[PDB]
């Protein structure tokens, strides 16, 4: 069993690589040629982009699959396998490169961002969720402090309505 | 809390300035007090009888009507008058 099911929408490829993967070792292993893989795309900004549009033709896209995957063995694993099938199955997954990174993250990462009051950007990359908080957030708001505003509280809006309302 | 006291404070000394101090209020040109207290207080008699509602305007009642004790003209006629409807009974 994954780590948490990714509700689908073409996030059953990224489940189903991500379960297969872990049969294996395949996780640092499968995450880099991933990785790989997004920022070879990301480093054509045509053909690599609009090589990810419906348009492409079946012997097109398995062409243009082949082709990604031709940047020396930055296409190593499973991952192969995964993008030719995909190149049939549906074109589109860098979302679901993003929800492999996802599972990944699940794996071995986990975190996200509060929220609460604050906008704040932060991450906490460790499995407990009792301890490390308090620092994390803490050491965002005593360094950096960015953009983390909501505005105002809530609560204000809470006040408003409440006395305005009787 | 810092938003809920700060929120309170400016909705408290400020609520002061509308109500619970004769301020009025700076931000709005036309103060309530001159507006509402007196003149809007004629309001509730604006809606109601003007000088008449709260007044109730002195209406005695009157007396029924009857027939002037007139024993010496009506009691004759109507005599004859009821007879006559007796023509026919």
């Amino acid at each position: 069993p994954p780590p948490v099911r990714l509700f689908g929408v073409e996030g059953t490829y990224a489940t189903a690589l991500y379960q297969a993967a872990a049969k294996n070792s395949s996780i640092d292993a499968a995450f880099q040629s991933l990785q790989k893989v997004e920022s070879t795309v990301k480093k054509n900004p045509k053909l690599g982009h609009l090589l990810l549009n419906p348009a492409l033709s079946l012997k097109d896209r398995n062409s243009v699959i082949d082709a990604i995957v031709e940047t020396h063995k930055n296409l190593d694993g499973y991952v192969v396998n995964l993008l030719k099938v995909l190149s049939e199955n549906n074109r589109l997954g860098c979302f679901e490169k993003i929800a492999s990174d996802f599972g990944v993250l699940n794996d071995a990462h986990n975190g996200l961002l509060k929220g609460t009051v604050t906008s704040a950007e932060p991450l906490d990359p460790k499995s407990f969720k009792r301890i490390e908080k308090a620092l994390s957030a803490s050491k965002l708001v005593g360094q950096g402090k960015s953009l983390k505003l909501e505005n105002v509280v809530k609560p204000e809006i809470k006040g408003g309505l409440i006395v305005e309302l009787g | 809390q810092d938003l809920y006291l700060r929120e309170l404070k400016d909705t408290k000394l400020a609520p002061s300035t509308l109500q619970d101090a004769e301020g009025n209020v700076k931000p709005w040109n036309p103060p309530q007090k001159p507006n509402l207290p007196e003149l809007e207080l004629q309001g509730p008699e604006a809606l109601k009888a003007y000088t008449e509602q709260n007044v109730e305007t002195a209406h005695v009642a009157k007396e029924s009507e009857e027939g002037e004790s007139e024993p010496i003209e009506e009691d004759w006629l109507v005599l004859d008058d009821a007879e006559e409807t007796k023509e026919s009974h």
